[PDB]
RNA sequence: CGUGAGGGAAAGGUGAAAAGAACCCCGGGAGGGGAGUGAAAUAGAGCCUGAAACCGUGGGCUUACAAGCAGUCACGGCCCCGCAGGGGUUGUGGCGUGCCUAUUGAAGCAUGAGCCGGCGACUCACGGUCGUGGGCGAGCUUAAGCCGUUGAGGCGGAGGC
RNA sequence: GUGGAGCCUGGGAGUGAGGGCGCGAGCGAUAACGUCCGCGUCCGAGCGCGGGAACAACCGAGACCGCCAGCUAAGGCCCCC
RNA sequence: GGAUGACCCCAGGCGGUAGGGGAGCGUUCCCGAUGCCGAUGAAGGCCGACCCGCGAGGGCGGCUGGAGGUAAGGGAAGUGC
């Protein structure tokens, strides 16, 4: 190793395009059947406490 | 008394910048990157400017050419005939004549063919 | 104000070469060809300022804007005073005034005009006079003008 | 009915109608001239050789002017050598009149 | 009628903010609410507490309804960093910028 | 006054037999009608030129002893991937491509160029699948 | 900062007046929206002016068969200003080896430069030598001083040429 | 022979690493993008323009500016062009 | 030609590094200034496709800015990156 380095500043053009991919998705979330409230499908419902379709957590 | 830079140095170089809009990415921001660009800009537009005179001649050379091919002979031989006849219409026009007013052109080549 | 100390080695630092930080290459340094107290004066040939004062009243008479005067009516310091006689002899002030005199009182008067610069007589000088439209002088003076020309 | 016509060096084709711009002519706005006629066109089809004798254009002087400003700027590299100049070129705008024979 | 909420000196760095604000733009106020919930960023509790205060304003202020309120447009600007010494290896010191965003959101009103 | 600039029109396809017509000697010519430097409106930005359609290109006539003595070249990136294959050959495989790769060569580098190598189209003929476009029969 | 001798910074500005923004609303706070003060609040204290590099948002044009010192020429399309014209952009075609320095010779794979802003280098004194604008001319000139002035000049011939 | 000829007197310089090409020699090996002289040239300073594929010095030609006008030089006139 | 920088005509020169020369531009400051411009808006900033100048630049207009600015003609430099 004899320490690499960048020969060149990386434009802004080129520089934004490495971010191209960088985006986020957002969170995939379905109505929970009880409460109504959005959130994560395969997770407890944090609002209500209810999975499939019964009371799991005490909230 | 002392004459601080001041205002003066900062106007050169809005000057140059607005010259330089349009350029890509620094050329268009950095003064002395402008200053490069419009540098090569100069010649470039002198040069093309000269250059731009035997462009369009290359091109109604060709378009006349086409024109003349149409009748059966070639540009060589009916420029030959023009000087011949003693007709001397520039060959911008030579050309304007050779796709606007076929038949004038067609005279042209006969008078052309003639005086052979 | 600074020392004069190599802020760092004359090699291998991978920064430029540098002494001290008062070489003018420096923000903190000093200044190149910068002002030194000098003196402007030089001594002009004394024919010329001779000939000047000559040539500054000449012009001047020569619009009769030049005025002498044999004395000063009642001015005995006032400016009111002054202006009254100023008034009676065609000074209004539209026109502006090198008034010379060795009258020390008739100075007094006219001396806080705007439109008048007052002078005595050994103090005249070209300048004041191309300054002003109108010189207004003693007899008095007149004569150590001309004694200034001999 | 066009015509063929010389003035300035260059050639054009007119017809009545037309505003065309050529080299500054000596000549006063209002006043008219009449331009050398190299050839004829549509119905009368008359090829000058190189001019044809009567025919001439009349054209109106509508006036003088000075085109928009050309920046013909030279660079040398390694030399230190940068020219700048402004080049406004002087035209006379013409109104063709008529055509003649 | 637009209601605006920013928060000014965050501290947290832009480009990362700016990747959770990115997402609820355009949105109705209902979809980025429930969007920032669950979205795993430290931006998220950040660009919600400038939702939620321009959620206010609108309906407190500017005479907006709830269930009309969705974000016109947001933006995160930068503002100073709070520079701070890294010290390394070899005796060097280096300097870290701890930046800081100015969280703009702005909610406009769904006609239909 | 500004020198004419044609609007945009409709293209002339064009039909052209090779058969014992010298390679080239003919290829010269379908570039420009290519191009369209036969057009009086030719202009050099554009592609107005015919879409040319060629037929029995297996039967162009070739001088010399370039049968078996021209070759063409290929190289693909790889280490000894130079392919070298002899007109024979290319005859016997792939005929379409010997008129092909000569009018190519004929034709300008670019954008452009490439468009209108696009409008060649050769089939070892006779018969070609443009019945659909009329093209008027050419010769030389 | 250095054991010490010693080295040695950066850092000025709301407004006429604090009238320094009660009270309410989101918020743990910070911050912000209203209200209020103010001639002005993108003068709100992180405060006059607020350039540029730099980062965002929105809009127009454009771009996924294309070969590049990034421009220029031409034509064309779309947007804009207007009503033979302009402005923005750029599809295609032509043309085209960065700037500086150093060199016989540099696009050069030779030096310097990340970019922007600010600082940065032919001076001054006394002599000298040409030129030059003037003054006087077989002459020309004063120096230090003295008097006067308080931005007034005069005298001073020692002396020098 | 009136030319950015010349001569005279003075102010100011820069330059005193050249280089290639043709020709004449020495050196070298009837080698080197070699070296050292002479006459000439061009680059240097014309890396401005045409030709020579590209390319300081080979051919052509000494670019004040503009033109969508014309004649040409070398070089070319099958297509790229 | 006119009568001395007033313009017109005609002809010719006008590649250029070191370098010589000549004419200008802009910055700070002085005289001009007890003046002139200035809140009906200074300096400074951001625009402009407009005007003048070969050019450096200078106007004019719009926005910002909110207290300075400084002419014709001259003078002096910490004078242009």
């Amino acid at each position: 190793a004899k320490h690499p380095v960048p020969k060149k500043k990386t434009s802004k053009a080129r520089r934004d395009a490495r971010r191209s991919h960088h985006a986020l998705t957002p969170p995939t979330l379905v109505p929970c059947p009880e409460c109504k409230a959005m959130k994560p499908p395969h997770t407890v419902c944090p609002e209500c406490g209810y999975y499939a379709g019964r009371k799991v957590l005490e909230v | 008394p002392r004459a601080k830079t001041g205002v003066v140095r900062r106007r050169k170089h809005k000057k140059i910048l607005k010259l330089a809009k349009g350029y890509w990415g620094l050329r268009s921001k950095s003064f002395r990157k402008a200053r490069e660009t419009l540098f090569a800009a100069g010649n470039y537009a002198y040069a093309h400017r000269k250059r731009r005179k035997r462009d369009f001649r290359r091109l109604w050379i060709v378009r006349i050419n086409a024109a003349c091919r149409q009748h059966g002979l070639n540009y060589s031989t009916f420029i030959h005939g023009l000087k011949k006849a003693g007709i001397e219409v520039d060959r911008k026009n030579l050309a304007d004549l050779a796709v606007r007013e076929p038949q004038v052109f067609a005279e042209l080549v006969e008078r052309a063919k003639a005086a052979q | 104000a600074y020392s004069g100390r190599k802020i760092w080695p004359q090699k291998h630092t991978g920064r430029a070469r540098h002494g001290d930080i008062g070489a003018p290459i420096f923000v903190g340094g000093g200044v190149v060809f910068g002002p030194k107290p000098r003196d402007y004066s030089y001594t002009l040939p004394k024919k010329v300022r001779k000939k000047g004062l000559a040539m500054a009243v000449a012009d001047r008479a020569r619009e009769g804007k030049l005025l002498l005067v044999e004395a000063f009516a009642g001015v005995n310091g006032k400016t009111k005073e002054f202006l009254a006689w100023a008034k009676e002899a065609g000074l209004d002030g539209s026109e502006s005034v090198l008034l010379v005199t060795g009258n020390e009182l008739v100075r007094r008067a006219a001396r806080n005009l705007p439109w008048v610069v007052t002078l005595a007589p050994e103090g005249l000088n070209v300048y004041d006079i191309v300054r002003t439209e109108r010189l207004v002088m003693d007899l008095d003076a007149w004569e150590v003008f001309q004694n200034r020309i001999g | 009915m066009f015509a063929i016509v010389k003035t300035g060096g260059k050639q054009y084709r007119v017809e009545p109608g037309l505003k065309l711009r050529v080299e500054k002519l000596d000549a006063e706005p209002g006043a008219t001239v009449e331009l050398p006629v190299l050839l004829l066109g549509g119905e009368k089809t008359v090829v000058g050789t190189p001019v044809v004798e009567g025919a001439s254009v009349v054209a109106e002087v509508l006036g003088h002017g000075r085109g928009k400003k050309i920046l013909v700027s030279k660079f040398k590299a390694k030399v230190q050598y940068r020219r700048k100049k402004g080049h406004r070129q002087p035209y006379t705008e013409l109104l063709i009149k008529e055509i003649r024979g | 009628m637009e209601a605006k909420a920013i928060a000014r000196y965050v501290r947290i760095s832009p480009r990362k903010v700016r990747l959770v604000v990115d997402l609820i733009r355009g949105k109705s106020l209902e979809e980025a609410r429930n969007i920032l919930r669950y979205t795993n960023k430290r931006g998220a509790y950040f660009v919600a507490k400038v939702l939620e205060s321009a959620a206010a304003n609108a309906v407190n202020n500017h005479d907006m309804l709830e269930d009309r309120l969705y974000v016109k447009a947001a933006y995160v600007d930068e503002g100073p960093a709070l520079k701070r010494v890294l010290p390394r290896a070899r005796g060097r010191a280096d300097i870290i910028k701890k930046r800081t965003s100015h969280i703009t959101v702005i909610l406009g009103e769904k006609h239909g | 006054m500004k020198t004419y600039v044609p609007k945009q029109v409709e293209p002339r396809w064009v039909l052209i037999d090779a058969e014992g017509k010298t390679l080239g000697r003919l290829a010269t010519k379908i570039a420009t009608l290519l191009r369209g430097k036969h057009r009086p409106d030719w202009t050099p930005n554009v592609a107005m030129g015919d879409f040319v359609v060629v037929v029995n290109a297996d039967k162009i006539r070739v001088t010399g002893k370039k049968l078996e003595q021209k070759i063409y070249t290929r190289y693909s990136g790889y280490p000894g991937g130079l392919k070298k294959i002899p007109l024979e050959k290319m005859l016997a495989t792939h005929p379409e491509r010997v008129l092909e790769h000569a009018v190519k060569g004929m034709l300008p580098k670019g954008p452009l160029g490439r468009r209108l190598f696009k409008r060649l189209k050769v089939y070892a003929g006779p018969d070609h699948p443009h019945q659909a476009q009329r093209p008027e029969k050419l010769e030389v």
